[PDB]
């Protein structure tokens, strides 16, 4: 009995300009595959779509990526209205303008190298003040629409003027950075990663539920496994991805501190964290923290570690803040901690399998110009037990392997680098090769 | 073990039998500054024997009072002392008693179980399949079980696990349940009336769920 | 299409006054092994130098050690101009001084203990302004060529009348030492120090790229052994 509001859910399809239906759905609200769709959301905010036609995606939810849901002021488990618009007319002037902070570097023509190639032959449905992103020259290019010729909202086909005009322009207040990290950066663990949202969904998004209901959210999240495999990331994605609040407790960066001043802090961490609930209170590197108390021989070094427990307890249910916690083994921390009362619940970010691995390495190219010669299938399925830190210098290495080629050539030029210098340096196999000696 | 109703049956004891109870939160004593720690631990009995007959509850000894090879440190130590000051310098015709919680004997100063303070020792060990059905039953009971929801299934293959394990198990499956209709409430955009809750199943499929999440 | 420029890189020949390209590069500014080449560079800097063929030599880069590129104001892969130079002239007179803090301890007459064996029987080419480094009397002594008589730049041949006179001349401020520790004071592990490099490579000698880029460099290296 409300059937054209939807759930906002992930993109399969990472193109911006397209967003994904159950096949049910679509014979529901009477859409063709290809039709130009306009969704409504929060804010009196408009985004104008292409639709399709997704089989695994479930009737009740709407498949779509960042792009999409920042313009409509969403974060992923929101409600859109989603209505047909074939009275969309293909475009003759659009007005698009660079945000401030993706251009500070790069220099040249981004009307060459980054909006051309990107609407080429897409017959892209735009609106009036919507954001894009552009992915090339080794970074990402975020531009917003000032005013198009059909107002608010049109097509562009080949035919359409595209006018570069002048000035980078400033970011304002509640939109955004497409930069800034979220689960389509995540790669490998999607069990994981789902866990975790649905622990952390309600209390966070539906925060208001648990002062309703008798019943208690998870207070507090621990994520296992080696190093730098995500865990300061995922975190960091969840709470830019729920829109909470996030605090960050970086392990070492307390221990440096005098002692007491240690505590002083650990407190004002969590204080703050309850002011701008509902909130993620994140605790970097645990075992800088609470190692097992045979460790602790100290005083202060032990006074801190009840420290927390005092919080991790004084952390109401109803305060709806949760705390993840990131460690490199279980046998690493104080055992007290798991307590079923604050770290209850316990999550295996593992390693990567191949695919997982291939994901990642995705991940980390998707601003460079490969080769087609590239075969990332190939690097993955050789690559056997490397961590997404591992894999993602791995392209960072074979990046600046090319970068040093092509820069040999530039030296000569003796030119500092324009983005289109950028746009045409390829990134090869044997580049690739090369940084596996590493 | 840990989270295995220690905290619980003692609040239980003195709620049921009208006691008087002051807590003692081990870790939240030792988060104290030195001194304030034991001025504490003295106001925490001298208030006690004011209210009672009382319960005073120490949760999570083994924090305040562990074996001395483990209390590297002066005023680590000066407060174990402390503790067994009080523990003596409690009368028997104060009538009130002090219960302690704690992860194993091991754990402990042997001092405490000296026959003049800790002499009675009871093990809270875990439960066995008749137990944990019962204690599911106990957080169940606030909530639409659907008919398929076969408890004595789930508490006869949940091997070995406390009163906390079984405790969230359930509020997990019913969180899965509500994430459900939760999904067609948000459709509503409405919070929520009791009347929407009092027709909220929760299901045998809920559970399964809830069992895939390990402790 | 810009030929003459070339990168610099390693002296594969230690000696001062020899610098060299690959086979095809001398046949590309069509320079003969053994001819007098003029190298510019950085700070309107100027050395004279002798050419030759090295096999090895990649065609983009000129091999050359650090007694030179001291001269031309640069440091390892950098970039520096060479064209031809046969109207170099013999030398009369070269008023060479040492700089001070190479010859604090040593005694004695410096024309007959380094600058005799040094310039015998090379017909080296210097120029006005050089800095070239002496290796005897279990140390090294610097020199500055302060005056020549074909000035700016000449030729040592015998011939030559080298006035050795009077006082040691202080350093000057951006006249690095030669004494100073290098790659040439570095053996045995090649590889290592070359993975060294391109690693520090980018980030220490092209620093404004990694504003301009995503991408990130090492931030930390460090030593095993
Ligand atoms: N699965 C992954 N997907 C994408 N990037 C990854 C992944 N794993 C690691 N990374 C990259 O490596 C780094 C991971 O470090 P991090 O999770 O912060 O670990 P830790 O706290 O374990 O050191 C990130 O900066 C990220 O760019
Ligand atoms: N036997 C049981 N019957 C009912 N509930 C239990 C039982 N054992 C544990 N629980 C639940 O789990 C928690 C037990 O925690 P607690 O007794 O405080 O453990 P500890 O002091 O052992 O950490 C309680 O909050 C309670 O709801």
């Amino acid at each position: 009995n409300r059937p054209n509001r939807l759930i906002v859910d992930e993109a399969i399809n990472e193109d911006n300009s397209v967003v994904s239906l159950s096949q049910p759905k679509m014979d529901e609200l009477q859409l063709f595959r290809g039709d130009t769709v306009l969704l409504k959301g929060k804010k009196r905010r408009e985004a104008v779509c292409i639709v399709l036609s997704d089989d695994t995606c479930s009737d009740e939810k709407i498949r779509m990526n960042r792009v999409v849901r920042n313009n409509l002021r969403v974060r992923l488990g929101d409600v859109i209205s989603i209505q047909p618009c074939p009275d969309v007319k293909y475009g003759k002037r659009i007005h698009v303008l660079p945000i401030d902070d993706t251009v500070e570097g790069i220099t040249g023509n981004l009307f060459e190298v980054y909006l051309k190639p990107y609407f080429l032959e897409a017959y892209r449905p735009i609106r009036k003040g919507d954001i894009f992103l552009v992915r090339g020259g080794m970074r990402a290019v975020e531009f917003k629409v000032v005013e198009t010729d059909p107002s608010p909202y049109c097509i562009v086909a080949p035919d359409t003027v595209i006018h570069c005009e002048g000035e980078p322009i400033k970011r304002e207040d509640e939109e955004e950075s497409l930069n800034e990290v979220g689960y389509d950066d995540i790669g490998g663990c999607r069990k994981q990663l789902a866990q975790i949202k649905e622990m952390v969904e309600l209390p966070l998004r539906h925060p208001a539920l648990f002062k309703a209901i008798g019943v208690k959210p998870p207070r507090g999240i621990l994520l296992y496994g080696p190093p730098g495999t995500g865990k300061t990331l995922i975190a960091r994605a969840v709470a830019n991805e729920t829109g909470a609040f996030f605090f960050l407790i970086n392990g070492p960066e307390i221990m440096s501190k005098l002692a007491g001043e240690s505590e002083s802090n650990l407190r004002k961490a969590f204080e703050e964290a309850e002011k701008n609930a509902p909130a993620i209170i994140f605790i970097d590197e645990l075992d800088a923290i609470a190692p097992k108390r045979e460790k602790t021989h100290g005083e202060v070094e032990r006074r801190i570690v009840s420290q927390l427990l005092t919080l991790m307890d004084g952390l109401k249910q109803r305060a709806h803040v949760i705390v993840m916690a990131a460690t490199n083994r279980p046998n690493s921390i104080d055992p007290a901690l798991r307590r079923f009362g604050r770290f209850d619940r316990e999550v295996d970010i593992g390693i990567p399998d191949a695919t997982g691995r291939l994901e990642i390495l995705q991940i980390h190219t998707k601003n460079m110009k490969l080769a087609d010669d590239v075969d990332l299938e190939q690097v993955a399925n050789e690559t056997h037990g490397h961590v997404g830190a591992d894999l993602a210098a791995l392209c960072s290495e074979a990046a600046l392997q090319a970068i040093r080629k092509k820069m040999d050539l530039i030296d000569l030029e003796d030119e500092t680098i324009d983005a289109e210098v950028m746009n045409s340096l390829a990134v090869t196999m044997d580049d690739f090769r090369w940084a596996l000696s590493q | 073990p840990p989270g295995t109703g220690k905290t619980l049956i003692a609040r239980a004891v003195a709620n049921e039998t009208g006691a008087f109870f002051f807590l003692i939160n081990g870790p939240e004593i030792m988060s104290k500054l030195a001194g304030e720690s034991e001025s504490n631990l003295r106001k925490a009995f001298e208030e006690a024997e004011k209210n009672a007959p009382a319960i005073i509850f120490i949760d999570e000894l083994d924090a305040i009072a562990p074996k001395r090879e483990k209390t590297h440190g002066e005023v680590e130590r000066r407060i174990v002392s402390q503790l067994l000051t009080l523990m003596d310098g409690l009368k028997q015709r104060a009538h009130v008693i002090v219960m302690a919680a704690t992860n194993r004997p091991n754990s402990i100063d042997p001092a405490l179980r000296r026959f003049g303070r800790f002499d009675r020792e009871v093990d809270i060990g875990i439960p066995d399949a008749t137990g944990r059905l019962e204690i599911l039953q106990i957080h169940t009971k606030n909530m639409k079980l659907a008919d398929d929801v076969d408890l004595e299934q789930v508490a006869n293959e949940t091997h070995g696990h406390v009163g906390a394990d079984l405790a969230a198990l359930c509020s997990e499956a019913a969180l899965q349940a509500i994430r459900k209709k939760m999904d067609l409430i948000d459709l509503e955009d409405e919070t929520i009336d009791a009347e929407v809750m009092n027709s909220l199943a929760v299901t045998m499929d809920d559970f399964r769920w809830a069992l895939s999440q390990s402790n």
